[PDB]
């Protein structure tokens, strides 16, 4: 939900 | 009484922490130099540490057994709520009771109560933060209990915005059950006595700390000039 940097890191 | 799975979990978490946490603190040089003269002089350096710490927390969280099964939205939600609490929790290893300050192996890296103040945080957040560190330090928990506590903190079903409470709860319980079982089997009296309850109490303390930090962050962060010092990761994780 608008968390690009968090999401990518978790990826 | 520790299942093979329970022992496996401990091993994974311990491994996850070692990769996630560096005792050397060698990476700290890369942050903007600490400025101790001057309002908000500490904040650039602290923001960088916090940002860096967020990355490390995220990396630990992913390794937690069953955490990956969660939906992206559930993983993101857990981390955003969790992340400040984990930083305070993780930061316990650096924290020293003698000086009452977090020690990172060097005089510049060592962080005073005033340094935290210098970032732009009032004593109401800070005094409780220091007491928490003392009270957690006093437990002298095994590394295994430290790692498990961080994992149980991250996987909280009651975090705000969690789409699927039941799944998160199922993961956490396995970690809780491991921790309880570990203290009984691997922890001798009298230090072990009440340890699970005392640890669970710390999670209640962290919720309080988290809530305070959020209010104080919002006041600091509300100001565009102060918010400008924060890293992009911090704004995303602590903002929204
Ligand atoms: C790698 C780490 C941790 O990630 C962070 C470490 C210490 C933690 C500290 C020391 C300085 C003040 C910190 C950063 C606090 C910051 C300034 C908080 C204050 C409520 C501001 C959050 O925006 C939280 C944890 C504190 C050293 C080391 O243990």
């Amino acid at each position: 939900k608008n968390h690009p940097m968090l999401m990518n890191l978790l990826k | 009484k520790l299942s093979e799975e329970q022992q496996h979990i401990i091993a994974i978490l311990l491994d996850a922490h070692h990769k996630t946490y560096d005792p050397t603190y060698a990476d700290f040089r890369d942050f903007r130099p600490p400025v101790r003269m001057s309002p908000l002089s500490m904040l650039p350096h602290l923001a960088d540490l916090v940002s860096y710490s967020i990355q490390k927390v995220i990396g630990f969280a992913k390794m937690i057994p069953g955490f990956r099964d969660l939906t992206s939205d559930d993983q993101i939600v857990l981390l955003k709520s969790s992340a400040i609490e984990v930083i305070m929790l993780r930061s316990n290893q650096s924290f020293t009771m003698d000086d009452m300050s977090w020690d990172c192996g060097s005089q510049d890296y060592k962080y005073d109560v005033t340094d935290v103040s210098k970032a732009g945080h009032t004593l109401e957040l800070i005094e409780p933060l220091i007491k928490f560190q003392v009270g957690l330090k006093k437990l002298n928990l095994h590394e295994e209990e430290h790692v498990l506590l961080m994992a149980i903190c991250i996987v909280s079903p009651d975090r705000p915005g969690v789409q699927d409470a039941k799944l998160v709860e199922a993961i956490q319980d396995r970690l809780s059950n491991t921790l309880q079982t570990y203290i009984r089997c691997r922890h001798p009296p009298p230090g072990s006595h009440q340890l699970y309850a005392k640890m669970i109490q710390k999670l209640a303390d962290l919720r309080s700390l988290n809530e305070e930090h959020s209010k104080q962050y919002r006041s600091l962060s509300f100001q565009p000039e102060n918010s400008m010092k924060l890293t992009p990761l911090v704004l995303e994780v602590f903002g929204n």
